[PDB]
């Protein structure tokens, strides 16, 4: 549709691009969010890891790798809360998935969960889960 | 919503109607002026606020007034 | 003692993220 | 050469998912069961949001409490002897 | 000569003269009489 | 910067934010509740005005008591 | 074809219409009804588009103004040649250059200013010059004062000719529209006439007059016992004394055997010991291979013959992958309007302004001019300065073209059309790239404050503590400085002294040149231009690109290019005009050139200039606290502002209390400016509506109704006075400074 | 006069553009304008950009009201054309928009009402402080 306010470009529509950007864990429409929160958490908290312990105030002195670590599992708290309120704001106790209907071919398809009240709790819960997993995997890893 | 009101010192010049931009106001049968016909702004939902109204009025003052008010999204001009 | 220690941290942060939470909670309510 | 139908709104309006896939889920079942019944516990909102103000001012209190003076400058405190003032004053 | 005239008689032109005449006036004032703080005539 | 430039550059480029805000991948799934606008006209004259007063009050004080008491006398 | 085609009498010359001002304008002829009238009369005095439709007329009008711009530029060339001739110390300079300081002002002796006369030295009293003037004599050969003379009078005689030349081609003879419309041919004769012979005619000169006179100079004769100029041309023993190739004549040119000429025709490159600059040799061989490129790429277009290239052929027949068909209808729209020709012009003009300076500061061209420190300073950033505004003057044409020369049904453009389609994604990406570009490179700078603040110099960003090297353009210097050993043969040192790696040249006592370093303060520094540079573009850019239309207003285009705003609807509409946009970015381009020079002046004053012993030690004016002052804004506040201006403001009873007074002057004036920018219209009219009662009571009311200035009149009011005092602050600072110190 | 309806009619000629709906039009609503030309020619797009516009009746999608009226005085002013104008809302209702009475606004029409009509001067209206404690307007009585 010309008259949409998008343009067709071989970066924002390739055969790669597409098929990397649909098996990205936050476009999975059919699983559940809890396994999608998990492994972004998981990453999330894997690459925060670093740069505190590298640029730290401390980071020259024997605890600092320890002490870094324990400053990006905080990072991950706040986070987790950033995460709450933009559900209890966003979406009611009753109504349904506000997600897109039908896809790009016209095809009517099951909206996605995600954009639910139990859907976003699920995957505030999975992503705090896998960033403190992955938190302290990158800590054993790096100082054992 | 902004408040369009006219009052009856109008001489029905129809420079007004003709510089809105949203089609908010129009011209009826009038019987105290020489052209017969006066303003009117039914079409009050519509209106932006620009005042090119009353910048197209020949009068000593204003025979068009325009007063802002509550604002909404088609008041405040917004497309997304 | 060490009253600051303990005291300056729960003014500084802790206090500050309950209230910017609650008061965006009430503003969002609709 | 339409874009414009008034039984349904969706095409007109440009409702689509670019990117989105409905595939089944390639983790594996038990993998995914082990998480679903360890993650239990912080699915509910605002139980999480109690428990994680809570923690993290607790942990925040406790670890500035508990702290030494090696990683603290400010609980090491002055070494130095003191100064006299401008005009001798103490 | 008229229109010649009348352009010499603009805003601009009338006042660059004017202050020409001004200012060369004082200037030779001030040179014949070199300083001056008070008026020592009385 | 509240005290020269005015509404309508800001606004557009807020326009041209939304536009890339709502276009780009992985950040289009979070959505705003209240739409942004630019600041209104009196409302830029005052945040100008307290900017304004709070530099002049905070930069006078401390060079006032700096340089008062350096010397002490 | 090409032909000559005229019209005879367009016009008649009379006074009749210099009695009633704006003709041009019926409006404005009609009459003055109100004192707005009066500041309408000079604003559309040059707008010729707007006078009439034709555009034999406007061409007619252009060309008469350039005649006069060129006779203006003229007369101003011989007042400056008659002052050097007159009231000036160049004898006396010429024999001593190193300890005599430049003048050629005199001041009357009226109110008592003549304190302002001071000891410049040779015995005369005057005003130190920064022009850079006699540099510019001694390497031409003048060695009198007649000569000067001469060229003020020829300059008298050329700007008669060409205010002369103007009235005939605009009242006696006028050229028509295809006339104009030949761009092949103006094309020709501007490479192969106006630039190839004038380069070619000055290397001339330069081979026959000003090489035996520096010779001679250099040697270490006297000036009044070196022989005058024609005598090298009517003697050939003089010159075969000199040089003996020209005892062969021009046979060898003819003969292929050039190498003849290899006695003032080198390519050694490097600096001139005794005067610190380039070598005469080498640049009349530059100037005559430039002569020789221009001349032959001269003759690539087709004018009346068979031989040639069509511009509209080329731009037609141009494929490539990510163009396409694209340039197909680019020659109607160059060669139908003059404001698209304007801001191409204006934006190379800038550039090539800005590289002028950059490549003047680098390698000094003129005799004894590395080692006058005023001078340099003062080129560079009046250079800069120019460049800057015609950078952004470039913009305001564009837009002013974009707004009412462009139709898309008539004359339309492929590229155009493509880059308009996704204005919104241009715009998003340029403000992505300012954000990011000024987060990180203000944010580096307030972490050092902070960490020095706190008793953690350990912390910072700098030399000694985190290290953040430019390797890229320490590679680069490392080549250039290599460069002559292997990749360039030819060349017998590097081009200039500022790359990594040489010997120090210093002249008379004191440093010449040498190599720069390069540390993290470079690094900072860099990327702040770069993030000034960024954001200044994108003021620009968005300016130009929403002229037409706009999400917010979808008909900006029937409104004009100079009105102030919609409507207080919407929310609020105030500058939405691309007027508004130009006006914004001048504060920008302010900025980024503030910066810039300051940049230059400190970096130039603690690593390169100062001087130098008899055991060999340099020292430096501020002693090399650059390096490690720089990073913090508290060490530019006090390093710099502080440290610097102890100077102006201690110049009070001594020939430079001129300038302690523009210090202060310009002062008013730029807190004048807050005035017309923090304010409205409505306040001054209602006030106004008060002081006209109060007249009205004692009948002194005039006919004119006064009227409080418009928006758009009070926005330039208020930037002109801003850009203007900022301009004097900076100027009276750098030259009170860089006289007394240098 | 009686609504018109718009089943099926085509669209210009675009090559597309940024400018164009947004997620408004599918949350809250948008505009249709519809047209009637006798050549096929080329005319520019208030989003940015030209368009051709096909000969016979042609239909174009916009986002505000003010887009659509700018776009329609530009046909009548340059290309004497007559045009009409309607807001489609999500649940499909569509509403007629442009001339309601089927002559301009412009040209005065018998059985028009009269709405915002005040017969005082604008110098006649009471002081702020007679309306005061009450949620009425001086300019409102
Ligand atoms: C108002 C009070 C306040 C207080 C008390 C602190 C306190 C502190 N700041 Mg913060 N900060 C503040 C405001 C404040 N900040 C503001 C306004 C800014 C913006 C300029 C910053 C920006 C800032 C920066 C840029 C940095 C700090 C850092 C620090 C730490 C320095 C001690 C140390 O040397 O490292 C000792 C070692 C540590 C890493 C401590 C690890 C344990 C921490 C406390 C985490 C405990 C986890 C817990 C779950 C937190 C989440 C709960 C939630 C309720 C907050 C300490 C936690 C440093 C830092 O944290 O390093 C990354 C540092 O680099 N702060
Ligand atoms: C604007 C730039 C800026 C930057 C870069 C820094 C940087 C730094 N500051 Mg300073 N600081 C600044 C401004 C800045 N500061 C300002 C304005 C203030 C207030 C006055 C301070 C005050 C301050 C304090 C009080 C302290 C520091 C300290 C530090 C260090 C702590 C780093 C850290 O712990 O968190 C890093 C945390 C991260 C999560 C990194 C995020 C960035 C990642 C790498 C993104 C990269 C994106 C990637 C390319 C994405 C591509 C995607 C693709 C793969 C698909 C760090 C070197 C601390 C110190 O002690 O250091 C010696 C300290 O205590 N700073
Ligand atoms: C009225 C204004 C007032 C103000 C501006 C301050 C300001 C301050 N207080 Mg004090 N304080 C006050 C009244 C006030 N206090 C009262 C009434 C009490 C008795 C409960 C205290 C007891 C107190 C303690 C025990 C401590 C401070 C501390 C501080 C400092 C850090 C802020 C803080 O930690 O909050 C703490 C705020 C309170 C406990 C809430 C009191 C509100 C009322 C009941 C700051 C200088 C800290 C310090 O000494 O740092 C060096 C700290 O440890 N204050
Ligand atoms: C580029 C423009 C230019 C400028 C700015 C100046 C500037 C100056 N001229 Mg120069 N001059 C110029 C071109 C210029 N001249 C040319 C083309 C000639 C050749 C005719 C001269 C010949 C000349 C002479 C003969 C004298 C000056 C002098 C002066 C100074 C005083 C002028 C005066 O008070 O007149 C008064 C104003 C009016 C008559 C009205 C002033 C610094 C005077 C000087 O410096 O004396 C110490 C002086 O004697 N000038
Ligand atoms: C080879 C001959 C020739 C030469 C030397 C020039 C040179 C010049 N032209 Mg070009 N021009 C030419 C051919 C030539 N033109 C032709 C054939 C056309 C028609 C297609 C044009 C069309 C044209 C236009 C429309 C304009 C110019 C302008 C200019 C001037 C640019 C200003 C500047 O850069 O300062 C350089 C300054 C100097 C070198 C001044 C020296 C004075 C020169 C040598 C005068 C003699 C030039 C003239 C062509 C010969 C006289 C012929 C006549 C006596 C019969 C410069 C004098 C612009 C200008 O400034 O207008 C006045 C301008 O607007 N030219
Ligand atoms: C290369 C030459 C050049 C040329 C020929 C033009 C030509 C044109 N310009 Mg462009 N322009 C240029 C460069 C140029 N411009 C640059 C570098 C800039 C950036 C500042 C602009 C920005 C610009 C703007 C913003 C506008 C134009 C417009 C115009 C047109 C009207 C001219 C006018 O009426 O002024 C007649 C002269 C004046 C009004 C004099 C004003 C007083 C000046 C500002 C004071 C300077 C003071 C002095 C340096 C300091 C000493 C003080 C002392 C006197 C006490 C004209 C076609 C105007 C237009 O309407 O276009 C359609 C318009 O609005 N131009
Ligand atoms: C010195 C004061 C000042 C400052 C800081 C700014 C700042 C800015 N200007 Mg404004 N402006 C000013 C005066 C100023 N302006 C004036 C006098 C004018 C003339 C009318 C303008 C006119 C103007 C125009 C025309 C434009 C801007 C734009 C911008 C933005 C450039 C993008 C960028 O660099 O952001 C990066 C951020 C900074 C450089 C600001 C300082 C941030 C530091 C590092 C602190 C961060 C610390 C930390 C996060 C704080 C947390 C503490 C808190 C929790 C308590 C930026 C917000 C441009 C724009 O918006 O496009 C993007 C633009 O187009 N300005
Ligand atoms: C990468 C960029 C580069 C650049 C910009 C230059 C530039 C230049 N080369 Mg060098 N050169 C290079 C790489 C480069 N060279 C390499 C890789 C080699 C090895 C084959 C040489 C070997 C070389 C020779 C043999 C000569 C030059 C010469 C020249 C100069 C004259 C150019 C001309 O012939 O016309 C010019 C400074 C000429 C010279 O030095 O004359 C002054 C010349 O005779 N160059
Ligand atoms: C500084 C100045 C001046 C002066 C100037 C002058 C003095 C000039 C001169 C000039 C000249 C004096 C020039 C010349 C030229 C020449 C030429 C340009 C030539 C050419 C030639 C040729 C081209 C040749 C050819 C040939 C050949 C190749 C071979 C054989 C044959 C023949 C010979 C033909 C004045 C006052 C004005 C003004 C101010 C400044
Ligand atoms: C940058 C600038 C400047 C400067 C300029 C200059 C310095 C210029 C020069 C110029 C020149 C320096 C020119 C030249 C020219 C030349 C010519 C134009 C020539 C001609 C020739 C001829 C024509 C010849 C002829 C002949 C003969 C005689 C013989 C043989 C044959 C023949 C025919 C070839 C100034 C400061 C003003 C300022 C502004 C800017
Ligand atoms: C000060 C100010 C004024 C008032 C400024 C005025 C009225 C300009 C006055 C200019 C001169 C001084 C008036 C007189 C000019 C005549 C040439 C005087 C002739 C008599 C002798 C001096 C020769 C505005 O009108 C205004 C409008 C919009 C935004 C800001 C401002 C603003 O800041």
């Amino acid at each position: 549709d010309p008259f949409i306010g998008s343009l067709e470009t071989p970066v924002t529509s390739s055969p790669l691009i597409a098929w990397y950007l649909s098996n990205l864990p936050g476009y999975r429409t059919a699983v559940n969010p809890l396994l999608r929160g998990v492994e972004v958490g998981l990453a999330h908290g894997f690459f925060l890891v670093g740069p505190f312990v590298k640029a730290g105030p401390l980071r020259n002195t024997a605890y600092a790798g320890s002490a870094g670590s324990l400053a990006a599992a905080g990072l991950v708290v706040i986070l987790s809360m950033c995460l709450t309120i933009y559900g209890i704001s966003s979406f009611k106790e009753g109504e349904p998935s506000i997600a897109p209907s039908l896809t790009l071919t016209g095809r009517k398809k099951q909206p996605d969960q995600l954009q639910t009240a139990d859907g976003w709790a699920k995957f505030t819960g999975g992503f705090f889960f896998g960033g403190i997993s992955g938190v302290t995997w990158a800590y054993f890893l790096l100082y054992v | 919503s902004h408040s369009v009101k006219i009052y009856d010192t109008c001489i029905g010049c129809t420079q007004c109607v003709r510089a809105c931009p949203t089609d908010v106001l129009e011209m009826i049968p009038w019987d105290g002026c020489k052209a017969k016909q006066i303003a009117s702004a039914p079409r009050t939902e519509d209106c932006v606020g620009c005042k090119r109204c009353e910048s197209a009025c020949p009068t000593d003052f204003l025979s068009v007034r325009v007063y802002l008010w509550h604002e909404t999204t088609r008041s405040m001009g917004l497309a997304y | 003692n060490n009253l600051p220690s303990i005291f300056v941290p729960l003014v500084g942060l802790v206090f500050p993220a309950i209230a910017m939470a609650s008061l965006f909670l009430h503003i969002q309510k609709n | 050469s339409v874009y414009f139908d008034l039984e349904d709104l969706g095409n007109t309006t440009g409702q689509w998912d670019v990117y989105g896939s409905d595939a089944p889920s390639p983790y594996n079942p038990l993998q995914s069961k082990f998480f679903e019944t360890f993650a239990a516990p912080f699915t509910k909102r605002g139980l999480l949001l109690k428990f994680l103000i809570l923690g993290g001012g607790s942990l925040l209190t406790y670890v500035s409490a508990t702290s030494t003076g090696e990683v603290l400058p400010i609980k090491r405190g002055p070494q130095e002897p003191p100064k006299l003032g401008p005009r001798g004053k103490l | 000569m008229r229109d010649l005239k009348t352009y010499l008689s603009v805003a601009p032109v009338i006042s660059t003269l004017w202050f020409a005449a001004l200012a060369g006036l004082l200037i030779e004032i001030n040179r014949l009489f070199p300083d001056a703080l008070i008026f020592p005539f009385f | 910067m509240f005290l020269i430039s005015w509404r309508g550059y800001w606004q557009e480029l807020i326009e041209t934010l939304a536009w890339a805000h709502e276009r780009t991948p992985l950040a289009n799934l979070i959505r705003w509740r209240d739409k942004p606008v630019a600041l209104s006209i009196v409302q830029a004259r005052l945040v100008g005005l307290a900017h304004f007063s709070v530099g002049y009050i905070f930069t006078y004080a401390a060079f006032l008591i700096a340089s008062t008491s350096g010397k002490f006398g | 074809e090409v032909k000559i085609l005229v019209d005879r009498d367009p016009i008649k010359t009379s006074f009749e219409e210099w009695a009633k001002p704006g003709h041009f304008s019926r409006t404005i002829a009609k009459g003055p009804d109100t004192t707005t009238w009066i500041w309408n009369l000079h604003a559309d005095a040059h707008d010729f588009d707007s006078h009439t439709s034709d555009l034999e007329e406007i061409s007619r009008k252009v060309f008469s103004a350039h005649f006069g711009q060129l006779s203006i530029i003229f007369l101003w060339l011989s007042g400056m040649y008659f002052h050097g001739a007159r009231f000036s110390n160049y004898e006396a300079w010429l024999s001593d250059p190193t300890h005599i300081g430049p003048s050629a002002q005199v001041v009357w002796s009226i109110v008592g200013q003549e304190i302002l006369n001071g000891d410049v030295g040779g015995g005369f009293r005057g005003i130190q010059i920064t022009s850079g003037f006699f540099q510019i004599w001694r390497a031409s050969g003048i060695t009198s004062e007649l000569q000067l003379y001469c060229t003020a009078i020829g300059g008298l005689v050329f700007a008669a000719l060409m205010l002369f030349a103007g009235w005939f081609h605009y009242h006696k003879a006028a050229p028509k529209l295809a006339w104009f419309q030949d761009v092949e041919s103006m094309l020709n004769h501007h490479l192969a006439g106006l630039l190839g012979l004038g380069s070619l005619s000055w290397a001339g000169h330069q081979v026959h007059v000003s090489l035996p006179i520096n010779q001679f100079l250099n040697a270490g004769v006297d000036p009044k016992e070196i022989p005058l100029p024609h005598e090298f041309i009517l003697n050939r023993d003089l010159l075969a004394q000199l040089y003996p190739s020209f005892a062969e004549g021009a046979t060898p040119f003819f003969t292929l055997n050039w190498s003849k000429y290899a006695e003032f025709l080198t390519f050694r490159g490097g600096l001139d010991p005794v005067t610190g600059g380039l070598w005469l040799t080498d640049i009349a061989h530059h100037h005559l291979a430039i002569a020789i490129l221009f001349l032959i790429a001269g003759h690539m277009y087709r004018t009346n013959w068979g031989i040639g290239h069509g511009i509209k052929d080329i731009l037609e027949a141009h494929k490539g992958p990510f163009t396409g068909q694209g340039h197909k209808g680019l020659y109607e729209i160059l060669t139908t309007s003059w404001h698209a020709q304007l801001s191409i012009n204006l934006a190379m003009l800038g550039s090539l302004t800005i590289v002028v300076a950059h490549h003047m500061y680098s390698m000094p061209p003129y005799p004894y001019l590395a080692t006058d420190y005023g001078t340099q300073l003062s080129l560079f950033t009046h250079h800069m300065w120019i460049g800057g505004f015609l950078i952004v003057g470039a913009a305001a044409h564009a837009a002013i073209f974009m707004v009412r020369d462009y139709d898309p049904t008539t004359r339309y453009n492929d590229l155009l059309d493509r880059v308009l389609r996704h204005r919104d994604a241009i715009i998003s990406h340029l403000n992505w790239v300012c954000i990011f570009l000024g987060f990180h490179s203000f944010g580096l700078y307030i972490h050092n404050d902070t960490m020095s603040a706190l008793g953690r110099p350990q912390d910072m960003f700098s030399d000694t503590a985190i290290q953040l090297q430019p390797v890229f353009a320490q590679w680069i210097q490392n080549t250039h400085a290599l460069a002559p050993g292997t990749t360039a043969p030819g060349a017998t040192t590097s081009t200039s002294l500022t790359w990594g790696g040489g010997d120090l040249v210093a002249v008379g006592g004191k440093v010449a040149l040498l190599p720069i370093p390069l540390g993290t303060a470079d690094f900072l520094v860099h990327h702040i231009h770069a993030f000034t540079i960024h954001v200044t573009v994108l003021i620009l850019l968005k300016g130009v690109l929403f002229a037409r239309s706009s999400r917010l207003i979808p008909d900006k285009a029937n409104l004009g290019f100079r009105f102030p705003c919609d409507g207080p609807g919407r929310g609020g509409t105030c500058q939405v005009s691309a007027w508004d946009h130009v006006f914004l970015g001048l504060f920008w381009m302010y900025n980024a050139i503030s910066v810039v020079i300051f940049h230059f002046s400190w970096k130039m004053q603690s690593d390169v200039w100062g001087s130098i012993s008899d055991q060999g030690v340099v020292t430096h004016i501020t002693g090399g606290n650059f390096a490690q002052s720089s990073i913090t804004i508290n060490g530019w506040l006090r390093d710099f502002l502080w440290a610097q201006a102890s100077q102006v403001i201690q110049s009070y009873g001594s020939s430079l209390s001129a300038y302690g007074l523009f210090f202060l002057g310009a002062h008013f004036v730029w807190a004048f400016s807050l005035m017309f920018l923090f304010s409205g219209r409505g306040y001054w009219q209602e006030l106004i509506e008060s002081i006209v009662w109060a007249h009205n009571k004692l009948k002194v009311a005039p006919a004119t109704q006064p009227r409080a200035l418009s928006i758009v009149q009070g926005r330039a009011v208020g930037v002109t006075h801003y850009l203007l005092g900022g301009i004097a602050t900076t100027w009276a600072f750098f030259l009170a400074r860089i006289i007394a110190v240098g | 006069t009686p609504p018109q309806l718009d089943p099926n009619t085509p669209s210009p000629i675009f090559a597309g553009s940024t400018g164009g709906l947004l997620r408004k039009a599918q949350v809250e609503e948008f505009y249709v304008i519809t047209w009637n030309s006798p050549k096929e020619q080329i005319f520019e797009m208030p989003t940015g950009g030209a368009a051709i516009m096909r000969e016979g009746p042609n239909l174009l999608k916009l986002a505000r009201k003010e887009q659509c009226l700018a776009l329609g005085t530009r046909l009548r002013s340059k290309y004497k054309i007559t045009y009409q104008f309607y807001r489609v809302f999500p649940n499909g209702e569509v509403q007629y928009l442009h001339p309601k009475d089927g002559v301009y606004p412009e040209k005065a029409n018998p059985g028009r009402e009269g709405v915002g009509l005040n017969m005082r001067s604008i110098g006649k209206n009471v002081s702020p402080i007679e309306v005061k404690f009450t949620g009425k307007q001086s300019y409102d009585l």
